[PDB]
DNA sequence: GGGGTGGTCGCTGTTCAATACATGCACAGGATGTATATATCTGACACGTGCCTGGAGACTAGGGAGTAATCCCCTTGGCGGTTAAAACGCGGGGGACAGCGCGTACGTGCGTTTAAGCGGTGCTAGAGCTGTCTACGACCAATTGAGCGGCCTCGGCACCGGGATTCTCCAGGGCGGCCGCGTATAGGGTCCAGCCC
DNA sequence: GGGCTGGACCCTATACGCGGCCGCCCTGGAGAATCCCGGTGCCGAGGCCGCTCAATTGGTCGTAGACAGCTCTAGCACCGCTTAAACGCACGTACGCGCTGTCCCCCGCGTTTTAACCGCCAAGGGGATTACTCCCTAGTCTCCAGGCACGTGTCAGATATATACATCCTGTGCATGTATTGAACAGCGACCACCCC
């Protein structure tokens, strides 16, 4: 029988690869056209300089790291290892967000 | 008679731009008068700082064997100390990534 | 032509030719750099013109620099920059 | 390739009111990373001088430390009968951080809670306490000293509380292992395999995270006898 | 010319990796759509700043400066993109 | 006599009369009202004046108002304010 | 002869003071200069604000049959109303209390 | 045989009470003491005005007031009624403190 | 002349009706004890800035509007005594 | 003591690019809180202008109000074609709000989705859900409006999603009764114990906490027709 | 005319409906707490008054911003390959979640203690204001050297390929506690001698 | 003259240790991932050069703030008295927490698809810069009225009292499910009329 890992393991290599590396982790072409759908609401033919955008993407995944830290410690609160959106909605409220 | 200028930085000692943060002190709309002792002060304070970050930062660099500061060695400089920690809370550094941490009930056994 | 674009680039590799001689500083962390000291120059600089403000002072002195300071900067960086600045204000007095 | 600290004037004599120099010099250069520490007899060394010229909390201006790169010196000059002790110099500009072989002078709130002193037999294990209060635990690195009375003062190692960070001298890596309570505000040195070498003293000394800060306030100390 | 749904480019693989960075072991599975949401409003919230900043400079590119004031007025000050 | 510690609550109180004619207003509810009016005027004037100097503008306009009333109040808050400000800007021009 | 005296107020239809709004403006270390209209658009903003939130903390005083606003009732206003929430969510009222809000799961069976 | 309302009626009571009320829940005189005990390790001989030391009890009630907010959120969270330090912890540890 | 112990004056029942206004029903024993902790680090903040304000004016007397002006400082806008 | 409001030209006939004003008289002092809505037949009704003067979004200038306290008026200037339709003034000075009784006028991205038509006998119970979409959904109030051939448009009350505060009508307390759902994004109306005066078009309205705001977008109109 | 068997009667086992018992639900009533109405009163709010200083009117000067024109950079759009990553599906394990039981910790209430709150008095430190005067910061003009833009090279690092180490998972074996089975042991059953009926 | 009692020989019921078995723990090996090491190459970092403009220097001037002195306010200290709140204790209950079991749903992995990425090319919009101009704001002087301090009165809300209503909690009665049992009915033990030999 092929080689399978216990599940769990291959999550924990995954954290530690993501908290080791710093690349961004959404794709570059996909959240610039979020970017830019998001944009024609507000006004219409914009244009963003490649920096911009990248700039957006530093703040998005930072914040949305640090969500996702302050949801693990809502699940682990709540005795949970799986993050849930009642958790996502506890860290924000307790943000203030 | 006109004496060889001699900077504010080189007469108080610093690396750090006497003149230019005078001078953006007077520009910043800050107050109507700006007196001489606190453009050096503040460029002082901005030099310790500086060193500071840049020599944790380096520690951080050669920790990891690389010879060039950057981004990830910045942010391992000021997320590993408190007080860098709690000035810079509320601030995202670009290409910095975050810390090795992992709950201990996420680990096996 | 275009205009000259000031930064504090130069400032902090000389800083950084003190501190660590032999290591260099890449690009991007340099302009993290430039942000870190723009962010807290107008930190403090904003500290001391609001106590300004309050005390009805029109001038900002190395003293309202020294208070912002101790508001802004936790612990003991609070306590080594005021003696960095100190240190400096008296030795530019002296010459 | 640890850094060599030389105290020139192993002992020195003088009477009240005359002025005393010091020298320490260092084999790499230290970047004025460099502190002075008086200890009287039996007691905890109290900081004199940190960044190798600023004067520590409640330290008179008599004493005054200069110097930079490897030379260094303290100086006092109103000699009182409260200056007899012994004066060591501390680099810590380098990962193992090492004290001057000492300097014996002759004249003719923070609070580090430690344990007393604790008998133990060869081959166990002891763990020494210290209960740091008066302070934000968790902005300060504890670090621990070792003291014989042959070897002099020796830099173990420091555990930072913020993230339970450790680094320890090759000396004593396996030998001590520290950590920290923060619920308790306590920090825990455990030494393993115990020795009759390993007799000494030992001190838990607070020194903030920033570079230029200095083990700054120590604990009483805890004498550990091996039979 | 007009975009229409892509904020389904925010992908579950993708969210997945941000968790991890985060930290996170197990994922539920609507954490997706939640974290789709969250990253939505964050977005427009950054980016109604950034096009205001844009719109008082009569400017009608989008600059990266115009998005690190917008981060800063949000408390999200982000180095490294000229602030 | 004391020196004049000048505050906003008269036009407080007058706006109260137009609102609300026949209610009143505590010494508390009106140092709370008072410490409203300085917070909004503080936080509008600084945003307008870093729009203006991120435009490098000395001089700050109903433009750089207008702009700081949009990135301060919310939904439509910020519009009913913009309505306002545009509606006694013209009246004001129109002398 | 100087022509009688008009208030900017007057002339612009608010009972805010532009005129002291200028000047505060000029006095605050906000800016080189200031427009004419600036003090004009600000008090009209000041004005908006403030008779925004006295007419819900009017209403919420009429409610709770009282004649005089008082800071229960502006806490009230500012709570009840998601906008004036979010622009007033860093802010403490003094003697405003809190808005009364017992979770369901704490209400008995 | 005594009346006696059932565990939690009374609590309800006592929260429905305090919530419409507005006064200082903390007794004034000892929280001057205190104010005053914290300062004089930063500055002896120091003065308060009356109003500072009301100025800094609205202050502290109003977070203690949210932070227990926050904390009932966290322990209803973990599927609990009672609150606990650690749901004190992961309340401030959101929050960012 | 020295205050030792003041802290032990925030009672329990004085925290059990902060926790009631804040919604809380029901309060386990160690609460008051943390709540302590908490209230005294909170008090050292923003006493610790009240202070650095006096000090700056050559006062002696902390003022309310050094209190008013920590609080903001510290991102807790107090409406109420300012001015 | 609720404020009656008096449309002074119930019907008027006018030819194409002229002139057109319509009066609105209160019952009592509202305080410019007054707003004046068009409706094309069987289609919602249209905000033309809010706050007695100011246009709504996406009118043309054509459309104009004055007037305050008790006497308001609407200006139609460029008649077009498209003009024909039936005009409400709609005052939210107090808190039963009234419309007109309208102005039929003849001549010669927020969405809220509503469900659709509805047939129920007397005594049943119906819920017309309101689907809201294009806004941040907490921050409006949506309103609820009865619109009937013989009673004109009356308000019945309206939730506040925030809070899912409420108030209702005193014509429709536990008639009716409105509930939220932040998930989804929805409002539903409850309509209790039916009878054959129920027979109505009900719309959602979206409108701000904002005083001065009116009701600024409407459902598509669910109509309830009862056996 | 006796031996023997099925028929039928009497006693009893089986089951079923009424009896009796236990459990869950709704309600009536008592106790308590809260909302409401009325009278009293006090002190804070709202208004009136004097005055003074800060805002308005009128004018001038200059430079900041508006507007037009030009350049060139950098954004947008498109296209073609090449994978890397995303999507999908599947098998399964482990984690979420519901249910149950226990015990202890917290709520409720009462009686005792304590110290907070209030008022009143007294004092003095220090905040706040005024007046004088000087040093210091703004301002300006000439000078120049420091810092920025542009160019270039060269080495640090990114990538690739290949071992070598480490970590994970699991399949097999050593070792310990519980259960089945056989044995030395003694309790009692049985034989021989003395004694009392 | 022989069975009962005492002592000793023999039949048998029994407590206990050893081997078998199932669970726990340990370890070696396969496999996959990660890390170290060496080689290559490339592009960005660091240094050099020219220039230009912003910082320095030197001098003038006016005013902001330092310092002294004085007043008067409000913050501190103290005292007595009332009483409300804290405190400590007893009791019980309901809630936290641990345990068990189920099942679903997320993870790990292999296969297919897709679109991201990269490299390159081209167009052109608009950002940045420059030149010119004019009007809008600062600055100044005069003057006068709006707003602030102060005083005063009255009415809105706080308080006290009584009452009405609402809510909480529990004992009681009623409805329902279930154990119990006397009896309605059939099976079998036993007595009797009668058949068979």
């Amino acid at each position: 029988k092929p080689h399978r890992y216990r599940p769990g393991t291959v999550a924990l290599r995954e954290i530690r690869r993501y908290q080791k590396s710093t690349e961004l982790l959404i794709r570059k072409l996909p959240f610039q056209r979020l970017v830019r759908e998001i944009a024609q609401d507000f006004k219409t033919d914009l244009r963003f300089q490649s920096s911009a955008v990248m700039a957006l993407q530093e703040a998005c995944e930072a914040y949305l790291v640090g969500l996702f830290e302050d949801t693990n410690l809502c699940a682990i609160h709540a005795k949970r290892v799986t993050i849930m959106p009642k958790d996502i909605q506890l860290a924000r409220r307790i943000r203030g967000e | 008679a006109r004496a060889k200028a001699k900077t504010r930085s080189s007469r108080a000692g610093l690396q750090f731009p006497v003149g230019r943060v005078h001078r953006l002190l007077r520009k910043g709309n800050y107050s109507e008068r700006v007196g001489a002792g606190a453009p050096v002060y503040l460029a002082a304070v901005l030099e310790y700082l500086t060193a500071e970050i840049l020599e944790l930062a380096g520690n951080a660099a050669r920790d990891n064997k690389k010879t060039r500061i950057i981004p990830r060695h910045l942010q391992l400089a000021i997320r590993n100390d408190e007080e860098l920690n709690k000035l810079l809370g509320r601030v995202t550094i670009a290409q910095g990534g975050v810390l090795p941490n992992i709950q201990a009930v996420l680990l096996p056994k | 032509k275009r205009s000259r674009k000031e930064s504090y680039s130069i400032y902090v590799y000389k800083v950084l030719k003190q501190v660590h001689p032999d290591t260099g500083i890449s690009s991007k962390a340099m302009g993290i750099m430039n942000s870190f000291v723009n962010d807290i120059f107008e930190r403090i600089a904003g500290e001391a013109s609001r106590l300004a403000h309050y005390n009805k002072r029109s001038t900002i002195t190395s003293r309202e620099i020294q208070t912002a300071v101790r508001l802004l900067l936790p612990g003991e960086l609070a306590k080594h920059a005021v003696s960095e600045g100190t240190k400096a204000v008296t030795k530019y007095t002296s010459a | 390739m640890d850094i060599k600290m030389t105290q020139s004037p192993s002992s020195m004599h003088a009477s009240l009111g005359e002025r005393v120099t010091i020298t320490c010099k260092a084999s790499q250069d230290i970047r004025s990373y460099l502190s002075w520490y008086q200890q009287k007899p039996w007691k905890s060394p109290k900081t004199l001088i940190y960044y190798a010229t600023s004067l520590a909390d409640g330290v008179p201006s008599r004493f005054s430390g200069s110097g930079s790169g490897q030379d260094f010196s303290l100086t006092i000059n109103n000699l009182e009968s409260d200056d007899t002790a012994t004066y060591y110099c501390l680099q810590h500009g380098e990962s193992p951080y090492t004290f001057g072989s000492g300097t014996k002078l002759e004249i003719k709130e923070v609070q580090l809670q430690q344990s007393g002193p604790e008998l133990v037999e060869p081959g166990t294990s002891v763990k020494m306490p210290c209960k740091a209060s008066g302070y934000t635990f968790t902005s300060y690195t504890i670090q621990w000293v070792k003291q014989t009375p042959r070897q002099g003062l020796e830099w173990i190692g420091y555990i930072y509380p913020y993230n339970a960070g450790t680094k320890y001298n090759e000396k004593f890596k396996g030998k001590a292992t520290l950590t920290s309570d923060k619920s308790s505000s306590t920090v825990y040195m455990e030494l393993s395999s115990l020795t009759s070498e390993d007799s000494a003293v030992y001190y838990c000394a607070r020194k903030s995270s920033r570079l230029r800060s200095t083990l700054d306030y120590w604990g009483q100390g805890t004498s550990v006898t091996v039979s | 010319k007009v975009l229409r749904d892509n904020i389904q480019g925010i992908t579950k693989p993708a969210i997945r990796r941000l968790a991890r960075r985060g930290g996170v072991k197990r994922i539920s599975g609507l954490i997706y759509e939640e974290t789709r949401g969250v990253l939505k409003v964050f977005l427009e919230n950054v980016i109604r700043d950034a096009v205001t900043y844009t719109e008082h400079a009569k400017r009608k590119t989008v600059t990266a400066m115009d998005v690190v004031y917008a981060l800063k007025r949000q408390g999200r000050t982000l180095y490294g993109f000229g602030g």
